[PDB]
């Protein structure tokens, strides 16, 4: 009958609102089941063709998973990298060549090496944030009840819900007794929600029934219903990432050029000097050794060119990072979400249970004529006011409300029953005087007249005979309900004196009014005791319900965090804006948000509902624009009454905005199911631990595991830090590969002899650079980071300041390492290792080179700890042990390196003045830091 | 005693002409069974068959290939006649050390090896201030070991004030001449003081200026 979209968004509608709709679409619910061909006594003739053709036209109740990519094929994935494709081709070639003898291939079995490290990282990291979000049964389903499963089920079926029942999809309500249903995993309130036909008859997928009994006719099935939307949305590379592969791309073809611009070069060299002077017979016998060994220099250019442990180096700093941020109580799923929180630009927050405790508690008193705006001490009252007090929350409340223990670690006690009266059997306790054997002197067998709920006033009362004939009366209500009716106020020790209006007015406007402005519902509670004969009638109560003693006012309020309002004002100096996205109503929450100091009283900001968003964003063919969004999301701070789509929609709308020049970067906090989505599609999200509802858990990069907002601030502090760290080691890394690059060049140019070799070089750019790397991460963060606006999402990553130290430094190694090839052989005295033969022993001129260009890096070390412009590079360094330990160990590895390596490392052993003067040499690179730290980098 | 008429003997020259060589067995009444062609006493490969008449031929003569070789011929029942043939090229030294660094109080060797046949004479030289002049043997040290093709000169106890020089090796025969040079350097005991003050300098530089910025 009906199309699948038409009941699909009819499914979209709660309330009354959905009601009044119902009545002038399709009638009352009983027609409705009529267009579906069903009959709500008869139920479903459950006939082949008809199922298959229901589930043909309405989809299925099943949700097929989507499968994980393997391992093999994330490592497929990883080898189509351009910079390893150039290095796979350059080793084949390499290892091809060596084989023209007309141990000369462990060069080229070198260089594959290394490419089989840098891909088994790569995968392995794409394989473990895969696996993190892998995780993203019969029900009574006919008239004549018949268990079947829940794929089963098709559109039209008629089902039982009872206690206990997890409702399998959406429907609607013909007949039941007394739902009471919990749906916060769709509106984020644990809230008991009442079902009547003429109140509410919406069912929804996934809720949970608390009470009650009933039938439910199905409406929508599969993808359709709000739990398939939700696993919808969920599926079912990063900033920092991608500024680090562009960059590396542009290195890599930089180091194309210039090795085919040395090869080209040294060929027509040869041509035209051998042509010039020799002329020689034209055979082409020698002309092909020659040209053999153009092709080892010029790949020897391009391997000491490109960075080929960058991967490697960025992972290790990752990892220690992470392993750190674990004891600020942020525990990081995958490696690359620790740096994203640094640069964030705005923050869309959850209210219940993220920024509020999400438990129902007592925060103001009136009792004894004194106002308390915090909990009073034990026994700071009358004695007995108190004992008074207890006993009336006690055996009033005569219901099955109790309070529990946390179960958990450090969690709040757990109100099972209605949220108001835990409300006052908690604050009892927070009175630090213990309810639980006063109420057992009285067993709810020993009980009396009682109405519940007393739909009348919503007054509940009850009668207790225990203390002799004279009964007793315990009446606890809504102060504009039972305030009024109330005779005597109890002031201290002393004794109840009357009061009237200008004896309860004086209250109101001193007392209730700012109760009822800080956001609190108030709850009066009052007892009798005359002696009158017994008239528990249930039906001459009016007359019973004047002049009360009324002992107490009490405001109660799920209360905002202790800590929130600080971490909020921190996180605003850090150049971040903070909006309240709530399934709440709109007053609920802007109370909180002016608490919070989300929204300050200036009035110059947008507070919308779920509806006018959604019809103000949208065309006259009803779909959304990004053009309508830019009016909206600039000045929205507080939306209230929206579901888990409108959460990602405005997540989405943020981060696909043009407007306002800088492109944002969002970050989101939530602890439940509806905040699934948003926290997928936000660049970072954040899960409460304790607080866990675990489908938030999954969704989520990082997972709070205390509860704290403080937390947060920790994170962008640490994300500030870890960015620093990266930007110390691309400082460190760019400096060698540009100096290896002009010495490879020009050495290969005029001496034709590649003073630096392959496998010297990938030493240095695999083994030494990633330790390099770990050594410069592990300096402590400060809170002198929160102090700085964050950076674009689109910034170059090298800096003024970078640029001005590794040109500087580069001028240093370079006039140095080109004086030791030109006229080294005089100084050290010996013997010159230039234009050295074909397949010759290893030099000591040659030797010294390599081993100055490494005491050089390593003395550079600690240069690159300051990528502003600090002069003293020392700073902390003694403190660390980390960093001495990697660095001796450098140390010791080159000498071994040097004097064992043998010709495999082109090395011959060096005497001990040669190693003092290699230390000398590299050591003078912190004085010429010294010098050029002077120079200012605003010239 | 079997007659045998040979070739005349032949010089290498820079020429690329092979050189062919030839051995007749004019006179002989026993029955011979094979013969064979040697250089040095080592019999080349490939030249046992009849061969009452026997050939050598060299396509490419080098110095390697000159020496003092042979054409034996071996018989049933009568003692093998050699008859030989010399083969004269210039002398050519294959090899040597580029250099030699020692340091003062070790004991330094330089060497070289040659080509050539007749074995040549061996005879060493220094640089003094321009032109080679022999080995003076005044101190005691030096211990030239000549031989065949190979020669050593090797000094012990090294004095660092004159012994440093370059020190020439020449090999003579009747056709040719051929000489290389050697540098040999001692090392001062001294030499690792100079790079450590250095250091210590360096250090001190650093630590004043952080003490003058804080
Ligand atoms: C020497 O032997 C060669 C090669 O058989 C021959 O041509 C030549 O006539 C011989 N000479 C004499 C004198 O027999
Ligand atoms: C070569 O053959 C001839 C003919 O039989 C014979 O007289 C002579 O002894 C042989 N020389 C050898 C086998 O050396
Ligand atoms: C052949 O015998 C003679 C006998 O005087 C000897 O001098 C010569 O060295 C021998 N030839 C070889 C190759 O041994
Ligand atoms: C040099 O004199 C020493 C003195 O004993 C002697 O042993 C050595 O053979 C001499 N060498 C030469 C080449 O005269
Ligand atoms: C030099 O004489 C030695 C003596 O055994 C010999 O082994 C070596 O082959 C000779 N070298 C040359 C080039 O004649
Ligand atoms: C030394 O060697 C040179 C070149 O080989 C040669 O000209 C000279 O005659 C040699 N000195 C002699 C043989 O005394
Ligand atoms: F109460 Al909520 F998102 F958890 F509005
Ligand atoms: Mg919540």
């Amino acid at each position: 009958g009906c199309t699948m979209e038409e009941l699909r968004s009819l499914m979209e509608l709660r309330g009354t609102e959905a009601v009044v709709k119902i009545k002038e679409t399709y009638g009352d619910t009983e027609a409705i089941c009529r267009r579906l061909k069903t009959s709500p006594v008869e139920g479903l003739p459950g006939t082949a063709p008809d199922l298959e053709k229901r589930k043909q036209i309405f989809g299925q109740n099943f949700i097929p998973p989507k499968k994980p990519k393997t391992f093999l094929q994330l490592v497929w994935e990883a080898l189509q990298d351009v910079t390893l494709i150039i290095l796979e081709i350059a080793a084949i070639i390499s290892l091809g060549l060596s084989f023209y003898h007309p141990a000369g291939w462990i060069e080229g079995a070198a260089i594959l090496l290394s490419v089989i490290c840098v891909v088994l990282v790569t995968a392995f990291n794409d394989w473990s944030k895969e696996k993190q979000f892998r995780g993203l049964f019969t029900v009574v389903r006919a008239g004549q009840v018949v268990q079947i499963p829940v794929a089963e089920i098709v559109v039209g079926d008629i089902a039982q819900i009872k206690y206990g029942d997890l409702l399998p999809a959406d429907g609607l309500f013909i007949q039941g007794n007394d739902l009471k249903i919990d749906e916060s995993s769709l509106t984020g309130e644990s809230d008991q929600v009442r079902k009547s036909v003429d109140k509410d008859p919406m069912l929804l997928s996934g809720t949970h029934v608390m009470e009650g009994s009933g039938r439910m006719v199905v409406t929508a099935v599969g993808v359709n219903s709000q739990t398939g939307i939700i696993f919808t949305l969920l599926g079912a590379k990063s900033v920092l990432q991608g500024k680090l592969t562009k960059l590396a791309v542009q290195i890599g073809k930089a180091g194309l050029v210039m090795s085919a611009i040395t090869v080209i070069i040294l060929v027509l060299y040869f041509t035209v000097d051998t042509f010039v002077v020799n002329k020689k017979p034209w055979l082409t016998e020698v002309y092909v050794q020659y040209f053999v060994k153009f092709f080892i220099i010029g790949v020897t250019v391009l391997v000491v060119a490109v960075p080929e442990g960058l991967p490697l180096a960025v992972t290790i700093s990752l990892a220690y990072s992470v392993k750190k941020m674990m004891k600020d109580n942020n525990l990081v799923r995958h490696l690359d979400a620790c740096e994203t929180m640094g640069n964030a630009t705005a923050i869309c927050s959850d209210k219940t249970g993220t920024l509020t405790t999400n438990r129902m508690t007592v925060v103001q008193a009136y009792v004894g004529d004194v106002h308390y705006k915090e909990i009073p001490d034990p026994s700071s009252i009358n004695a007995k006011t108190l004992e008074l007090l207890v006993n009336a929350i006690a055996i009033n409340s005569a219901y099955t409300t109790k309070i529990l223990p946390p179960e958990k670690e450090g969690a709040l006690p757990r109100q099972v029953g209605n949220k108001t009266e835990c409300g006052l059997l908690g604050f009892v306790l927070d009175l630090r005087q213990d309810y639980e054997p006063v109420r057992s002197q009285m067993p709810e067998e020993k009980l009396y007249k009682v109405y519940t709920f007393n739909s009348v006033r919503k007054s509940m009362s009850t009668v207790i005979k225990m203390p002799d004939e004279s009964f007793r009366m315990y009446s606890k209500g809504a102060s504009e309900i039972v305030l009024k009716k109330c005779c005597k106020i109890l002031s201290g020790a002393g004794e109840a004196r009357v009061f009237r209006p200008r004896d309860r007015d004086e209250m109101v406007k001193k007392v209730i009014e700012p109760m009822a402005c800080d956001g609190l519902r108030t709850i009066c509670v009052a007892y009798r005791d005359f002696p009158s004969s017994p008239e528990p009638d249930w039906d001459n109560e009016n007359d019973i319900l004047n002049e009360l003693t009324c002992i107490c006012v009490v405001g109660i309020e799920d209360p905002v965090r202790p800590e929130v309002p600080e971490a909020i004002r921190k996180c605003q100096r850090a150049g971040i804006t903070v909006r309240m996205v709530t399934g709440d109503n709109i007053n609920t929450a802007r109370a909180i948000a002016i608490k919070c100091g989300i929204i300050h009283p200036g009035e110059d900001f947008l507070c919308l509902e779920g509806k006018e968003f959604n019809r103000r964003i949208r065309n006259e063919k009803g779909e959304i624009e990004q053009e309508r969004i830019d009016k909206i999301w600039p000045k929205l701070r507080v939306l209230a009454r929206s579901s888990p789509t409108d959460k990602h929609t405005l997540v989405k709308g943020i981060i696909d905005s043009t407007h306002t020049e800088q492109r944002q970067v969002v970050a989101v906090t939530g602890d439940g199911t509806n905040d699934g989505p948003a926290l997928k599609k936000a660049d970072v999200g954040f899960a409460m631990g304790i607080a866990g509802t675990d489908v938030a858990k999954e969704a989520s990069d990082i997972i709070l595991t205390d509860d704290n907002f403080s937390s947060i601030v920790k994170a962008v502090m640490w994300g500030r830090n870890v960015y620093d760290s990266i930007s110390k080691f691309l400082q460190f890394q760019l400096t060698v590969n540009v100096v290896a690059v002009i010495v490879a060049f020009t050495g290969a140019c005029i001496t034709q002899d590649s003073p630096l070799k392959a496998v010297q070089m990938l030493w240095v750019n695999l083994i030494m650079d990633t330790f390099a790397s770990l050594a410069l991460a592990t300096e402590p963060p400060t809170e002198t980071l929160l102090l700085r606006k964050p950076y674009g999402r689109n910034k170059p990553l090298i800096s003024r300041t970078m640029m001005k130290n590794i040109l500087g430094h580069a001028v240093y190694q370079l006039t140095l390492i080109f004086t030791l090839l030109f006229v080294g052989e005089k100084m050290f005295q010996i013997d010159s290792g230039r234009n050295a033969p074909l397949h010759s022993p290893p030099s000591e001129h040659y030797t010294i080179i390599f081993n100055t260009f490494v005491m050089m890096q390593l003395f550079n070390e600690i240069n690159a700890r300051k990528i502003h412009g600090e002069r003293n590079v020392f700073d902390g360094i003694f403190r660390n042990p980390i960093f001495c330990t990697i660095v001796l160990g450098t140390f010791a590895i080159q000498i071994v390196i040097v004097q064992f390596g043998g010709k495999p490392f082109s090395c011959s052993p060096l005497q001990l003045d040669q190693w003092m003067w290699c230390i000398f040499i590299g050591l003078g690179e912190l004085v010429w830091g010294q010098v050029i730290a002077t120079i200012p980098t605003s010239r | 005693k079997p007659r045998i008429v040979t070739s005349e003997e032949v010089i290498i020259r820079e020429s690329l002409l092979p050189v062919t060589l030839q051995c007749n067995l004019t006179s002989s009444s026993h029955t011979l069974m094979y013969s064979y062609w040697t250089r040095n006493g080592v019999e080349l490969t490939a030249t046992r068959k009849n061969a009452s008449n026997m050939e050598y031929r060299i396509n490419k003569p080098r110095a390697e290939d000159s020496g003092e070789y042979h054409c034996v011929y071996h018989f049933v029942s009568a003692p093998k006649a050699n008859a030989t043939i010399e083969v004269k090229a210039a002398p050519d030294i294959t090899g040597h050390k580029r250099s030699e660094n020692k340091n003062e109080g070790q004991d330094a060797m330089m060497y070289c090896k040659s080509v050539g046949y007749p074995h040549p004479e061996w005879i060493w030289r220094k640089k003094e201030n321009g032109v080679f002049e022999e080995i003076s043997n005044s101190s005691g040290r030096f211990f030239i070991t000549n031989k065949e093709n190979y020669t050593e000169l090797s000094i012990v106890n090294l004095q660092i004030t004159e012994d440093p020089g370059e020190y020439e090796c020449n090999a003579t025969n009747s056709i040719g001449s051929a000489s290389v040079s050697t540098v040999l350097r001692v090392r001062s005991h001294l030499a690792p003081l100079w790079p450590f003050l250095g250091i210590l300098a360096e250090i001190i530089i650093l630590v004043v200026i952080i003490v003058v910025y804080e």
